[PDB]
């Protein structure tokens, strides 16, 4: 049977599978296991097995086909791709592969690719011809990725602030500053409804970086698309894995043309994963990271451009400020200017239990004429201007309640004036 | 007439028996044989062809008009037409 | 005879059978190997002998079942269990197996099983057909164990204040940053008291790393339920290996539709000893900490969760801060976020002889909304906004003595409301 | 009715059999004197049984059914009830 679809089957049902089968003893062991089990049980009988996944390139020069259902973990039921597939078809890392597979022949541990059928979504013969990212000339945001609802519900109402804040364009370099305990995750979730509501066609990509396991859930649960994590018991190397799959496949995906959005929570945890896995250099700066040691994470943060030729890659990263930490202190600091969208949070406007947070003086966006028309950009400064003297809470709830009874952002700049 | 690619097995064998440079049999569809050496495979314009020759020749053939070969260190392999 | 009720008799007791039956120059012996010469004579005469045991799988593939009255110490008493049967029962470490065993034959020196009865307080058959804990998908924590036990006297008072604070929930990562000489030992037993009073059902496990004798002996003697402690005056190993048997048998508990409580004092010293044992990676961090090091205990530390399914795994740990060496500090950077609940020991108010010294302002959970009710939610924030402006001492204190005139929490609602 | 798993030393006394491929003489609950050559067991529905290839038929039975096994190299060991 098909693989992806057996790895989005609840445990019980693949028991159950597994025991009609003829197999035994599959309650004890792992999802993986399971699944390797089942496959090598129904290829005994020779029929044809069908798999996708994400390809990842080892240093030895073989492949293997990760799947994004286990967060593109190691696993005995991954394939096998040999270099002879990588030089036959001109296969980077991040090429969505999917085609038939076969069961492993004798000395052989994992599963192999038998017959490609599409390559990141395309034909082989189109895929092979593609530009590469790298070669791609970075322009100015110039569309804007517009996350209001429009219904009117008292979720849509964070969303309208944030538009009101600071545009969100395709292919922006957006950066929250985000202290504990300021309602982040929550923002990031209306952030993802948002954009899997107004814009249907970009790619959402959310990855979750060193978080607990219930975040990972409900994450997965409710926010619609492609959702990967690295929950904080596994090791460094994991969350570089992560990480590089990620933007691998973002790159594969926006060099055939398409808008790609990455949800990044967050960046000081993918520095930190970055400083202790990377080898020491012999000059460390304050706080313990290393001077090359934070380059790593800048590839990743650099990748978000808008592609002249067709398509897009932003990425929405988050920072953490104040945590008692100076190393996420210098992370921060080094981090500040390599950001043309900044969203600042606040504690005071959390701790005062309204929702959202943001601190409107002070967060903003570059070269914003682009993507907001004129009118829209000329009532856009008038609010920021008369906004501007206030209080910061003050401010916050003034926005709050001036945006209660309006149900869209027009009307609202209608009543404004009035 | 529209060119289909082979296996990955089958092209990882053959691009063996090219790397180990080993004396090879060709049978063609109609079902001859042919004692004759692989020196290369090469991919042009979507499609990839090999250079075999029996005695120096080099003669560019299609990956998917070969039917079968045989060797006694690798199991002989049936290519599949569809 | 029953090994569970010879390993619970007083020692004393154990020396006058022994001379009964026939033994002789017992007293001068360990109580391990009084055990067994007693196993052995009476397994002489020819009668069943019945024993159980946590299952512990050695490097080879045989298991050892460890007794929890010893906190999980080797010794000559512990009864070997061959490959065989661990082929033929799908067990996994941490299975808690009772069964008859047989006397030891020329050539071995251990107890061996002979005819297994219960599996994790289970028949066998039904023991092999429950999911991995792995596989179990995590939630967060909606129902609360209430911790007040409402009698009205001077002990529930710091049980009274854990409830105002920071909500337990089944499946809490619960986290107590405890300065030295903070009274932290008593709060651990107020709080085992009071879950061992208000919730029965649920088993409860207190897990003591390198800690003296007579804390040893005084948290066994006083906590319902079981108790298993590794003393200082013993190797690195011997913390890792009751670690981890502890934490194998809550997953084999909670694989069985059981809610567990760990109570662990402390992390810090978890971490450390897991340092110690660990080789060497190459890569040290800040006070001589290595990086991998702290791998297994997250892997510990991140079992709590709230299973979906059924069960429950509610870890709370102590750790150790202004200790005044770095390693200690670092190891609490460490696990800074990975945990749903927070409570902050004060040294401050400690010093002035209040307690329990909490400290009400930097202690909190995530998501207490799950948890408690609206009308107990909108009451605990307006406590919350009453106190967060003054002083902290004055705090603790004002808490104190408004929980002193009354008995129940909702009395003391009802009048701060007047 | 219900199977019942055996003791310890039975079975760990008949999978060294199995692994190291004695001679068995097998006698049955009605006491009939077979010559098994015990390979391998198996456990479905949560019931154990063994495999013989005895005259090549490869017959399967239960475990609770065999009275005793015996073997002139290995002692011989009774399978107890309890």
């Amino acid at each position: 049977m098909n693989l992806t679809e057996l790895k989005n089957t609840p445990v019980s049902e693949l028991i159950t599978l597994g025991e009609n089968m003829g197999l035994e003893n599959l309650a004890r062991m792992r999802k993986q296991d399971i699944i390797f089990a089942i496959l090598k049980q129904h290829a005994k009988s020779g029929e044809d097995i069908f798999g996708d996944g994400v390809l990842e390139i080892l240093q030895d020069g073989f492949g293997f086909l990760r799947s994004a259902d286990s967060s593109y973990l190691a696993g005995p039921d991954d394939i096998y791709v040999s270099p002879s597939q990588i030089r036959r078809f001109n296969l980077r890392t991040g090429d969505t592969i999917s085609g038939k597979i076969r069961p492993p022949k004798e000395g052989e541990r994992y599963f192999a690719l038998l017959k490609v059928n599409e390559v990141n979504f395309d034909k082989p013969e189109n895929a092979r011809n593609k530009i590469l990212f790298e070669n791609l000339t970075p322009l100015h945001a110039n569309s804007r990725l517009r996350m209001e609802r429009g219904n009117g519900s008292t979720e849509d109402l964070t969303a309208r602030v944030l538009d009101l804040a600071s545009p969100i364009g395709r292919g922006q370099r957006g950066l929250i500053v985000a202290p504990p305990k300021a309602g982040k995750t929550m923002l990031l979730q209306n952030i993802a409804q948002s954009i899997a509501y107004n814009h249907p066609d970009c790619v959402l990509m959310v990855l979750l970086i060193d978080e607990r396991p219930e975040e990972v859930t409900e994450m997965q649960r409710l926010v619609k698309g492609e959702v990967v994590a690295s929950t904080f018991d596994e090791p460094a190397s994991r969350h570089v894995q992560v990480a590089e799959m990620v933007i691998e496949k973002a790159k594969r995906l926006v060099e055939h043309k398409k808008d790609v959005i990455i949800l990044l929570d967050s960046i000081t945890r993918l520095a930190r994963a970055y400083n202790t896995v990377v080898p020491a250099s012999g000059k460390v700066l304050t706080g313990g990271v290393d001077a090359n040691a934070l380059h790593r994470p800048k590839r990743f943060f650099g990748a978000a451009r808008n592609v002249e030729e067709g398509g897009s890659l932003t990425i929405i990263a988050t920072a953490l400020i104040d945590t008692g930490s100076k190393m996420d202190e210098v992370i921060y600091e080094e981090f500040k200017g390599t950001g043309n969208m900044e969203l600042h949070l606040s504690r005071k406007i959390a701790e005062k239990r309204v929702f959202p947070a943001i601190d409107y003086n002070r967060s903003g966006t570059r070269k914003e004429e682009l993507l907001t028309t004129q009118e829209e950009l000329q009532k856009m400064w008038i609010l920021r201007k008369i906004i501007h003297p206030m209080g910061e809470i003050d401010a916050m709830e003034f926005l709050i309640n001036k945006l209660a009874m309006t149900k869209t952002n027009d009307d609202f700049f209608e009543m404004m004036k009035r | 007439d529209t060119y289909q690619p082979i296996n990955c097995d089958d092209y990882d064998n053959l691009e063996l028996a090219c790397q180990h440079h080993l004396m090879l049999t060709l049978e063609l569809k109609d079902g001859e044989k042919l004692q004759a050496k692989a020196s290369d495979l090469v991919s042009r314009k979507n499609v990839e062809y090999l250079v075999v020759e029996a005695a120096g020749e080099t003669r560019e053939l299609r990956l998917d008009k070969i039917t079968s070969f045989s060797h006694p260190e690798i199991g002989t392999v049936v290519v599949s037409e569809s």
